[PDB]
């Protein structure tokens, strides 16, 4: 199996540090699904939550307003605000 | 002393208090309490061991959880708890002039506390 | 001398020498610093003291030519009274110029209507 | 007199002990602010890179905020604080702004104010500058969600057409002992820095539709810095 | 005051000591604050004080063998024409330096030429 | 000053004041934003200067009515000695609590020895 780090940053400060094996988010053109090794790839985001999946156990963050920034090593989100499921 | 010291050479940091550490907090805290304990009513005198017990619960921590508005009376409910039921710890410090022991005080003044309100 | 005065009266007493005293040491820091600083938290003791200070005083009988006024008499009910109604803030809103040379309270009262209040 | 020495020598211990707490206290709030501008950085990078990529790498002038149109009228961003007891720190950026536009516009109808803190509003209600929008308190730690709407207005208006450009004026920290006065150009995004690695990078929306989204959160984003 | 100078020369006169006056006042709490913390048209007083405080000083022939500069002769029309326009601000842009040691309205404006302004 | 220390003592003596002044000066911004910001740059002169605070004290013949020390008399050439060495950091190793209350600096490295 293979993993990607996944950064959700804010204007404040850091908020999820990880590399988790799946991650989903709703982007403008719909539902995408990232894997390991994906192609570059930038996609703005609106109100929802980004689901992170490490070894089968599932991962919620809220995210208002951000944009995806993917590269096959690193995907950064780049929100305005976003909060853990449990924050 | 120490207390009241400390109290003096941070007076002036009071009025800014939402932005001090925790440490000058305390301090500010201890402070006011002192103050108030160290009031006195005229032409009313306080037997010596009292003074020394009201002391003892200020400086060991006990009446920190108290509002500095409620510290007179919570002085005055003790002096009456005590003259109650503290008759031990009073007739020790009369006779010994040294002070009683510790673990009996400190369930004495908690048991007083159960009762404040 | 606390006992006659004391119920009523001495509890009036020593508030209004209380905040006279604060205004006091106010008014050097009042100049630079404080009038922004002091303007949220000692504003409103000072908003009080300069009221308070301006119905201390009074037009006397034999001071007509002086004042231009007649004289006014006040019992110490009314000056207790209102000296309290002044603390507890009833009259925070009227202007401090309506205090000043006048008897009874109701008299500040009909002069700030005077003045357009 | 004598006594009047004494009321004097009190009247002054008294206000050096309230001036000394102030500067222990601004002290400990500098040592938060500057953690706190540390704190912001990697999103400032990251959005900043994925715009050089998205408008200069991969694009042309193609976004209304890309590209110049002649001035119709510039509206002036300037930021200063909310109570006194700084020096020059209010004074300095007021007559910076002052100079250049009076330096540089004919007629009232040419430019707009947008300010930040009660003493820059003073400033321009003295006189009879424009002022078109204003807010005060912005409790420094705004918790930045509340400067989000002021930031979001300017960059609308401008979209909107009122504005052909806008600046910003405000005191850049350099240490303790020196604040320097800077004027930065904040729309059009006329000069973008460039760097060369990218992404593999989707398209959902087209180009457009992720610009469309794009350049006004970095434009917010410059702001917030500032 | 009365006669002589009391149509011309008496209007710059008390133009003058009115605003070394005011720029007396300020000086208390210029000490503490400095500068900053003034209004903006009490900020001009001292900017046109210290051009007119150091305009009153001159150069004088016996000062010359302390000094190598030679002194200087300032007749009435002179010295009232100049402290004019400097009170109406004709020289507000120059260093204060310039005014310093000098004669005529004049040689203030070659000395601060020859400073490099 | 002049004559005697002038040319031995005196270099000794006016490192050791000026670097208790330079701590004096520390100790207001020390206390909150110094603990994390003078721990680098000024540690270096706090950690020296407090180990020369304490190493200025010294235990008395007339203070074993007190504590049980017996007390010491420490010659001038050993105490411009000991303070040459505290200031070129040959005994930066060891605790400061080991400097307090001693007579020449022999016995400082006995103290620490015996408390570890």
């Amino acid at each position: 199996m293979k993993t990607i780090h996944v950064s959700v940053v804010t204007p404040d400060g850091p908020v999820y540090e990880d590399d988790v094996e799946m991650v989903s988010v709703k982007a403008k053109s719909g539902e995408l699904g990232i894997l390991p090794g994906h192609i570059p790839l930038v996609a703005p985001l609106e109100i929802s939550a980004a689901r992170l999946k490490k070894g089968g156990k599932t991962q919620y963050i809220a995210v208002s307003g951000g944009f995806l920034e993917v590269r096959p090593d690193k995907v950064t989100i780049l929100a305005q605000a976003a909060e853990r499921a449990e924050d | 002393r120490l207390d009241l010291a400390a109290y003096r050479e941070l007076e002036a940091f009071a009025q800014f208090g939402s932005d001090l550490d925790k440490a000058t907090q305390a301090k500010l805290a201890r402070g006011a309490r002192t103050v108030e304990v160290l009031k006195q009513d005229l032409h009313q005198p306080i037997p010596v061991e009292k003074q020394v017990l009201i002391i003892y619960a200020l400086t060991r921590g006990f009446l920190d959880d108290i509002p500095v508005e409620d510290v007179r009376r919570f002085e005055k409910e003790f002096y009456l708890f005590l003259d109650q039921n503290g008759q031990h710890l009073l007739e020790h410090i009369r006779t010994t002039k040294d002070l009683p022991n510790e673990d009996d005080l400190n369930k004495a003044i908690e048991a007083f506390k159960k009762t404040f309100v | 001398a606390p006992e006659i005065v004391g119920e009523e009266h001495y509890q009036v007493a020593r508030k209004v020498q209380q905040t006279l005293q604060r205004y006091k040491e106010l008014q050097d820091i009042i100049a630079i610093l404080g009038m922004d600083e002091l303007s949220d938290e000692d504003k409103l003791v000072v908003h009080r003291a300069r009221r308070i200070q301006f119905f201390l005083s009074q037009n006397f009988h034999v001071a007509e030519q002086f004042t231009g006024q007649p004289g006014s008499y006040v019992p110490v009910k009314e000056t207790v009274r209102g000296f309290k109604e002044i603390l507890e803030g009833k009259y925070d809103h009227l202007p401090e110029d309506a205090f000043r040379l006048v008897g009874r309270i109701e008299e500040v009262v009909e002069k700030a209507k005077a003045m357009g209040v | 007199s004598l006594r009047d020495i004494k009321t004097r020598i009190n009247a002054t211990k008294k206000t050096s002990q309230i001036t000394k707490a102030m500067e222990m206290v601004s002290t400990s709030k500098l040592n938060r602010a500057e953690q706190n501008a540390k704190s912001f950085v990697p999103y400032m990078e990251k959005i900043q890179e994925v715009v050089a990529n998205v408008a200069l790498g991969a694009g042309g002038a193609s976004h209304p905020m890309l590209v110049s149109r002649p001035v119709k009228k510039t509206g002036y961003l300037v930021i200063t604080s909310d109570r006194g007891l700084a020096g020059a720190y209010n004074s300095n950026v007021l007559r910076l702004v002052y100079q250049t536009i009076q330096k540089r516009h004919a007629c009232p109808d040419e430019y707009a104010i947008i300010v930040i803190g009660r003493v820059g509003l003073s400033f321009f209600r003295k006189r009879n500058m424009p002022v078109i929008l204003d807010i005060t308190r912005l409790p420094d730690q705004p918790s930045f969600a509340d400067i989000k709407e002021i930031a979001r207005k300017t960059v609308g208006l401008f979209a909107d057409g009122t504005f052909d450009e806008l600046y910003m004026y405000y005191n850049h920290y350099v240490s303790a002992i020196q604040q320097e006065v800077t004027e930065r150009k904040l729309l059009p995004l006329t000069d973008l820095a460039e760097n060369k690695q990218r992404t593999v990078y989707e398209f959902e929306p087209s180009q457009e539709e992720c610009l469309d989204v794009l350049l006004p959160q970095y434009a917010e984003s410059l702001i917030y810095g500032a």
